[PDB]
């Protein structure tokens, strides 16, 4: 019954500090013990530091040690995780979890950190145009510029599925991520049916619906 | 064709709950050429006939070895009702055993100190209405039926360990407490032996 | 620290197949072992603690095992349920390393990408930075190159790659390889040529397109 939840900004400037608080429910941790884990995007797992609130003294990985300090809250059932001079590998998805031995029981749902330097910004839609037909076409539109992460694609407002596929962000050197949605549809619909490609990007509130005309 | 103890010798070893053991067959040992690389303090053994330790055949030589300081020496004998004896190491009453006490040297590198002493105060579990409380004693030549859930090192004196079983296995709790004893300035440690006997095989002889 | 290598990094099996995960320290570990299974986008799901021994609610497909000093995850019937990431951890000693994680994903027969071009549209040639778009829809296995032939010969550097995950119908892969250049740079050179390699095809395939022919 013992659950958690991370709350965090989901964005840190590179330079400062960022803090994690981790709420417990149905369980004190005045008992067992704690400790952070964080994932970075695509790779494994790395154990951040173990610490109690029954004792409590703490015991922290080496490489992050010199970087890394935890706060214990009884009242509020609650304990956070300071983590200062982020860098930009610092961008992980970070799980504070129970355990007893080392091993960890019950897990909270992993809350993402992502440290670049740059605002919010909008993305710029284009479409993406064949000039050969054989049997079979695909079509699709381009995302390029947009901060921060996600972004949501649709294809005539839902009603078309089948075929197509989302690629993921690719974080240019720029700072900016850039992906492109592809879909595959019959060569022989193109000339009567039409095809849009929803776009929307709620931290800019960006909403395009583009054609993608030959 | 020799018995290799490198095992002992390297590394950090384990503490008494959580024992490591070694098992000997088809080699030839030389028991003298390892209690000299350790400062042999106290020890004691039970049961002859054939007669020896070191001059005699068996089908296999089970050697355990844990950390473990001389200040709780007497919670070692069977005839004590200390939680070592309880909870953490019982050794063959029935066969020959023995039970060596001696120290890492400063000339004895390879071994590197852990933390601290660690052992189990308590090992108990408790029923599907949590106030059925059942004492899981050690057997002799057996782990504790909470190595499960107790760390490799006892992490703070006075802690406690506890998990919720699976149905299958009964429901219910396992709970075991853990008791800390602070380091010495030379790693002490304890070393068990047991030896069994066979009809087929005698292949664990002293090297000549 | 105690370190840990866990193979076969991935592995493509079906269901009812019976797949092997080891795990090997660098050090003994003395059965202080944890499996994790971890699904796309949420927390690794505790699976087997202390080596061998089963948690609550976890079905007897899997089960642990020790021989010498590694230790392994088999599950004896895969099914659906199972295609995830699994990770290993050992709890002896501080630091808690990780195993790199073994990504069990469904095998599909061999089948060739399907490859498609996109020309930059002409709304981006003004914007001063165009983004040239290689499809490589619906393959498999995930392996394949892609190179960049820029008016006969090839050009470096300025690739960017995104492949999806497992499709849920077909069990294909799809990735992109994006070429961005500058406005100035695009203009120069005529044909603009994509070459795939994959064990699907014969020989390479090469998607081309005359800059500025309709």
């Amino acid at each position: 019954q013992v659950q958690l939840q991370e709350s965090g900004p989901g964005l840190v400037k590179p330079s400062e500090t960022l803090s994690l608080t981790c709420a417990v429910s149905g369980d004190s941790i005045s008992s067992n013990y704690w400790s952070w884990i964080r994932q970075p995007p695509g790779k494994g797992l790395e154990w951040i530091g173990r610490f109690s609130g029954s004792g409590g003294s703490t015991d922290f990985n080496p490489s992050l040690k010199s970087r890394v300090t935890i706060s214990t809250d009884t009242s509020k059932n609650q304990f956070s995780l300071n983590l200062r001079s982020v860098t930009a590998a610092d961008t992980a998805v970070y799980y504070c979890a129970k355990t007893y031995s080392g091993t960890f029981d019950y897990w909270g749902q992993g809350v993402l950190v992502t440290v670049s330097s740059a605002s919010t910004k909008g993305p710029s839609v284009f479409p993406l145009a064949p000039s050969t037909s054989e049997s079979t076409a695909a079509l699709g539109c381009l995302v390029k510029d947009y901060f921060p992460e996600p972004v949501t694609v649709s294809w005539n407002s839902g009603s078309l599925t089948s075929g197509v596929h989302t690629f993921p962000a690719v974080l240019q050197s720029s700072g900016l991520y850039s992906l492109s949605s592809v879909v595959t549809v019959p060569s022989s619909s193109l000339g009567t049916q039409t095809y849009v490609c929803n776009v929307n990007h709620k931290p800019s509130n960006t909403k395009v619906d583009k054609r993608v005309e030959i | 064709v020799e018995c290799d103890f490198s095992p002992l010798l390297s590394g950090t070893p384990p503490q008494v709950y959580n024992f490591k053991r070694l098992v000997f067959t088809n080699c030839n040992y030389n028991l003298t050429k390892l209690l000299s690389l350790f400062s042999v303090n106290d020890f004691t053994c039970s049961q002859i006939s054939p007669a020896a330790i070191a001059s005699n055949c068996y089908s296999s030589l089970i050697l355990d070895y844990f950390s473990y300081p001389l200040s709780m020496k007497s919670d070692l004998s069977v005839s004590s009702a200390g939680p070592i004896s309880q909870f953490n190491y019982k050794q063959s009453f029935s066969n020959p055993t023995c039970l060596i006490l001696a120290t890492v040297p400063h000339n004895l590198t390879t071994i590197t100190k852990p933390l601290k002493y660690s052992y189990i105060n308590k090992c108990s579990r408790f029923l599907s209405d949590d106030r059925t409380e059942v004492p899981q004693l050690v057997n002799a030549n057996q782990y504790s039926p909470c190595v499960s859930i107790v760390p490799s090192t006892v992490w703070e004196d006075g802690d406690y360990y506890r998990k919720q079983l699976s149905p299958l296995e009964g429901g219910g709790w396992l709970v075991a407490s853990g008791s800390t004893v602070a380091m010495t300035e030379q790693l002490q440690m304890g070393f068990g032996i047991t030896v069994q006997y066979g009809t087929d095989t005698n292949s664990v002889c002293p090297k000549l | 620290d105690i370190q840990m290598t866990q193979s076969p990094s991935s592995l493509s099996a079906s269901v009812g197949d019976r797949v092997t995960i080891t795990c090997r320290a660098s050090q003994d570990i003395n059965n202080y072992l944890s499996w994790y299974q971890q699904k796309p986008g949420k927390a690794p799901k505790p699976l087997i603690y202390y080596a061998s021994s089963l948690e609550t609610g976890v079905p007897s497909r899997f089960s642990g095992s020790r021989s010498g000093t590694d230790y392994t995850l088999t599950i004896s019937s895969l099914q659906l349920e199972d295609f995830a990431t699994y990770y290993c951890q050992q709890y002896n000693n501080s630091p808690y390393s990780f195993g790199q994680g073994t990504k069990v994903e469904i095998k599909r027969t061999v089948a060739a990408p399907s490859v498609f071009i996109f020309p930059p549209s002409e709304d981006q040639v003004k914007s001063g930075t165009v983004s040239v778009v290689c499809l490589l829809n619906n393959f498999y296995p995930r392996e394949a190159s892609v190179k960049w032939k820029v008016d006969g010969a090839l050009k470096t550097g300025n690739s960017q790659e995104s492949v999806t995950e497992q499709d849920s119908k077909d069990n294909t892969y799809s990735l992109s390889s994006t070429l961005t250049l500058s406005s100035t740079e695009y203009q120069s050179h005529k044909v603009y040529a994509c070459e795939v390699t994959h064990q699907g095809l014969s020989s390479p395939v090469t998607k081309s397109f005359n800059r500025g022919e309709c």
